[PDB]
């Protein structure tokens, strides 16, 4: 019967009405209930055919669905909007994200709920906001449509329509007497979404109806926040508000120049020039009672400048493009402070600059001080430990020596975020329990990557020790990924995922380097994975035996003194031995067997299946175990 | 150059120290006091392992030192399936 | 290398010979590890007298004859030639 | 590839922007 | 017996432990026979069932490490003018002890101390130096 199911939610979803009616002709109340009730899966996709009908706008089907055979309104389903797939979204909510305004109607007037309620809280209201559709909001609102009803997150229609372009849409909004101090999750009050995008005319509307300006979360108005984004125009119509005070002024001019100072789309250094030097003139305005800045002292990471407390100073760095730089980047951290969220992204990217211009020891400055920035605020960097990993690859693939201090900060930074991340995996259950992990393994690889180039830089005796106590520290909280591999078996791995870009030439995998260094600083050599593999069962598991022989050899050699077995079983119960899969592997670990009367009786009792429970010691029953 | 291994059920078993220095347990049994140093009996008295396993042992001690690294071709060592789960306490006794 | 389980009563001697070398050494050895005169010595072979002059090699069992994992059980008697009484050692208990 | 850092969207996903929010 | 793990009674095999290994220490002549009956007793000690009992082994032989070398601190506190040749002899005897009970506690040394703590030799070194 599912066949038939198949077949009424493709000719529903292809547009075909006629042949749709001709298969639900001369049919019973329940196949018709049936076939009009399941949920077929197009990949994944949870949709009942009206649903999907509803979607694509194919109103013929709705209106075939609804006006004969009185199919229901209320199905609910999991669809793919924008490339991701949500549940909680009903056939009335896809036809006004998708902007059939056809199907719309159709669906509303056979009596669609108007106001339900997705998993996120989106209204089919918001989805029209979302879309832009003017015409199927005046439709939506005139059939009882509430306002009011925010997202999860406290986002309503108002504040995603300010966020997005259509103007339209949240002018509409707005002369439906909406409340103009919408406060959000976040603590946007619907301005800020306007002054991101840069949409002068939203931010004239919301001003009309005199939203009101206040302080959100991260202590920011709407003002800096337009500000941060460099969009001056709106930092020119929230200047113009008439309460806004000096001090107000001159700050917001400063972080209009430190945000174009650095930034992706938004890069001219005249216009960082010019809003300083107006930002100081508008500052040394009165001559008496003279508003000198408050200066934060001055950080290595910015080179070693004090900021530009007067105006030669200012005008005497005009023609020097990165002590501009460095100027915005200092007020930029001085008026958005250490904790802001937006505080990181100009660093990094100044770092990048750097970067590309083959000036490593100041991007590595800026990106430790970034790091910094962003562990204090406790958010994810795993990206950016990526970074820093794939930066030092390229300075030695470049013969450019690295600095060990720098090599022990960032790898301290790395073991603290792989012990919240394993405290937000433990506490994260189900949510993003896939990012989560999926964050553990990058960061583990993060951190084998910069144990790797560790490797390859010489150090002194003391930094060498820091590194070696870093590595002992995330040892000894014995990390593993999804296939209980341990950090030692990352590195025995062939199968270790590395990144396509310079971290290829560096961080190969297998390397014996990071396993003799792993097992120098006390690394379980005989931990075992879910599926029991050792490192030696991984290792003897290699395909290139010859390429790289050497390393072979010298992990062999290490694996085998550091105390490991080769004699342990897996989950299958096989020898390494057996495992090997390789002439030289095998007649390398036959070279580094060495065998013990212990090991065959084990063996031996193992293949012959004895009762070993309750008759032998309990430490000798875990060497029943692995042997 | 002979040691004497005694069973508990009597048996009396002499191989070369050699031999038996490759088990740890053993040494520290020839070590320290009641070494009895006449360079030929040196006999230590098993209480409690069996005349068997001992026997096993001390083919191991001899298979050990005859193939302790040569003749890649290694023989294997025929554990009969009665005498297993006793000579595993025996190896772990002895620390071979 | 032919290895040799030289059994009197509940005494047992493990010992490594050549492939050929007669046993007039083998019995001033066993002479000097069993501190007693060299003349009782009688070795049987599975209840038969070997000859002396003849190698032990050549008396029957060979090097792929007596494996170090199990050697030869080349019995031992002295003189009143006392009958050979090996004792057997215990057989391991049933497995279940 | 590069160096270029995708976080400016970053910085600007944390409000609230989704179909839904 | 054999080797199978039997249930022990600790405070008679802890007793007889305790006189031959502070005969050991004293070096008093101690019987072969004895000395193989003890090692099979402390391999009997870390194995028995229903739990080993390898820590109140540990324990106990600490304190009665503890307690002899107290004992010894005070025989040559209390000999104030031979302190340098009486502080010698008990240290070639106690050296002497503390060798061969890393002999006899191998057992401990190879299946639960390296199995943190540390090792029945280090102990008695350890011991001597604190006290």
């Amino acid at each position: 019967m599912e066949g038939l199911a198949g077949y009424v939610y493709k000719a529903a979803s292809e547009g075909k009405v006629l042949t749709l009616a001709a298969l639900l002709l001369n049919r019973s109340e329940s196949d018709i209930r049936y076939l009009l009730g399941y949920v077929s899966q197009q990949g994944g996709q949870r949709s009942t055919p009206l649903i999907i009908a509803a979607r694509n706008g194919h109103a013929k089907v709705v209106r075939l669905l609804l006006e004969h055979y009185r199919v229901q309104t209320q199905q609910t389903g999991t669809v793919r909007f924008d490339g991701y797939v949500i549940d909680g979204a009903t056939a009335l909510w896809c036809a006004a994200g998708a902007g059939h305004f056809e199907v719309v109607k159709l669906l509303v007037s056979h009596g669609a709920n108007v106001n339900h309620t997705t998993v996120t809280n989106s209204t089919p209201l918001r989805a029209a906001c979302f879309d832009g559709r003017l015409d199927i909001v005046k439709y939506l609102v005139e059939n009882n449509a509430n306002i009011s009803i925010a997202n999860k997150y406290d986002n309503t229609c108002l504040m995603i329509a300010a966020y997005k372009g259509h103007t339209d849409v949240v002018r509409y909004l707005l002369e439906q007497r909406a409340d103009p101090n919408a406060k959000a999750h976040c603590g946007a009050t619907a301005l800020h979404f306007a002054a991101e995008a840069g949409h002068i005319d939203i931010v004239k509307e919301l001003i009309k109806w005199r939203a009101a300006i206040v302080v959100n979360g991260h202590g920011m108005t709407p003002l800096k926040v337009a500000a941060e984004s460099c969009k001056a125009d709106v930092v020119e119509l929230l200047l113009s508000h008439a309460d806004c005070d000096r001090r107000s002024r001159i700050e917001a001019l400063e972080l209009l120049g430190a945000s174009f100072a650095n930034d992706r789309e938004n890069y001219d250094i005249i216009k960082t020039y010019h809003y300083l030097y107006l930002a100081m003139l508008e500052r040394f305005q009165d001559g008496d009672n003279i508003l000198e800045k408050e200066v934060l002292p001055p950080i290595h990471a910015y080179g070693n400048r004090t900021e530009c407390r007067n105006p030669q100073e200012l005008e005497s760095i005009r023609q020097d493009r990165d002590a501009l730089h460095m100027e915005g980047l200092i007020v930029r951290e001085r008026i958005l402070g250490a904790d802001n969220i937006d505080v990181s992204h100009p660093i990094i990217y100044r770092g990048a600059v750097y970067a590309d211009n083959m000036e490593f020891e100041q991007c590595i400055k800026l990106w430790l001080h970034a790091l910094h920035l962003r562990q204090k605020g406790n958010r994810n960097t795993h990206k950016d430990l990526l970074r820093f990993a794939q930066v030092f690859s390229q300075m030695i693939h470049l013969n450019e020596t690295v600095k060990a201090p720098d090599i022990e900060c960032v790898l301290r930074c790395s073991v603290l975020e792989i012990e919240q991340s394993m405290n937000r995996v433990k506490n994260i259950s189900d949510a993003d329990v896939h990012n989560a992990m999926d964050n553990y393994e990058c960061n583990l690889y993060t951190f084998l990557y910069l144990v790797c180039i560790s490797t390859k830089t010489q150090c002194s005796e003391e930094d060498q020790c820091k590194i070696n106590k870093q590595i002992y520290n995330l040892i000894h909280l014995d990390p593993r990924t999804r296939e209980g591999f341990t950090l030692l078996h990352l590195a025995v791995n062939s199968n270790t995922p590395v990144d396509d870009f310079h971290t290829n030439d560096v961080c190969s995998f297998p390397n014996a380097l990071v396993t003799k260094l792993l097992l120098d600083c006390g690394a379980e050599v005989n931990a075992v994975d879910n599926e029991g593999n050792s490192a030696l069962h991984i290792i003897v598991q290699y395909n290139r035996p010859i390429s790289d022989f050497l390393t072979l050899h010298s992990i062999i050699i290490s694996l085998v003194e550091a105390g490991a077995h080769t004699d342990m079983t897996n989950k299958q119960n096989k020898t390494p031995l057996d495992k090997s899969t390789t002439g030289v592997s095998e007649i390398l670990l036959k070279t580094q067997m060495k065998m013990s009367l212990k090991c065959l009786a084990a063996r031996a009792v193992r293949a012959n299946d004895i009762n070993y429970q309750d008759q032998i010691p309990r430490t000798l029953e875990e060497f029943v175990g692995f042997h | 150059m002979y040691v004497k291994l005694i069973s508990s059920d009597g048996h009396e078993f002499i191989v070369k120290r050699e031999h038996a220095l490759t088990s740890g347990t053993i040494k520290a049994m020839l070590s320290g006091p009641g070494q009895f140093a006449e360079n030929e009996t040196n006999e230590v008295n098993f209480r409690e392992i069996p005349s068997h396993v001992l026997s096993k042992v001390c083919m191991y001690f001899t298979y050990k030192v005859r193939y302790t690294n040569s003749s890649t071709e290694i023989p294997e060592f025929p554990i009969a399936p009665e005498i297993a789960l006793e000579l595993l306490m025996a190896a772990n006794f002895l620390d071979c | 290398d032919v290895f040799l389980m030289i059994r009197r009563h509940k005494t047992t001697i493990f010992t490594d010979a050549k492939e050929s070398s007669t046993v007039f050494e083998l019995k001033r050895i066993v002479e000097g590890i069993l501190k007693r005169p060299p003349d009782e010595q009688r070795l049987y072979k599975d209840d038969q007298l070997l000859d002396d002059g003849k190698t032990l090699g050549e008396c029957g069992f060979t090097s792929q004859t007596a494996r170090p994992q199990a050697p030869a059980t080349v019995g031992l008697a002295f003189r009143a030639f006392e009958a050979l009484c090996i004792e057997p050692f215990s057989s391991p208990p049933e497995l279940p | 590839y590069t160096f270029f850092p995708p976080k400016k969207s970053h910085g600007s996903c944390a409000p609230p922007v989704s179909r839904a929010g | 017996t054999s080797l199978k793990p039997r249930v022990v009674d600790f405070d008679e095999t802890w007793n007889k432990l305790l006189t031959t290994i502070k005969a050991v220490v004293m070096l008093e002549y101690v019987e072969r026979a004895t000395w193989n009956d003890r090692f099979s007793d402390i391999y009997a000690l870390c194995v028995a069932y229903p739990e080993p009992l390898g820590e109140r082994l540990y324990t106990e032989t600490k304190i009665f490490l503890e307690n002899h070398v107290r004992h010894l601190h005070k025989r040559v506190l209390e000999s104030e003018e031979q302190v340098l040749v009486m502080y010698h002899r008990y240290w070639e005897e106690y050296s002497k002890g503390a060798d061969y009970m890393d002999c006899l506690y191998r057992y401990l040394n190879t299946q639960f101390i390296k199995k943190p703590l540390m090792e029945i030799g280090e102990l008695a070194l350890d011991m001597w130096r604190k006290l």
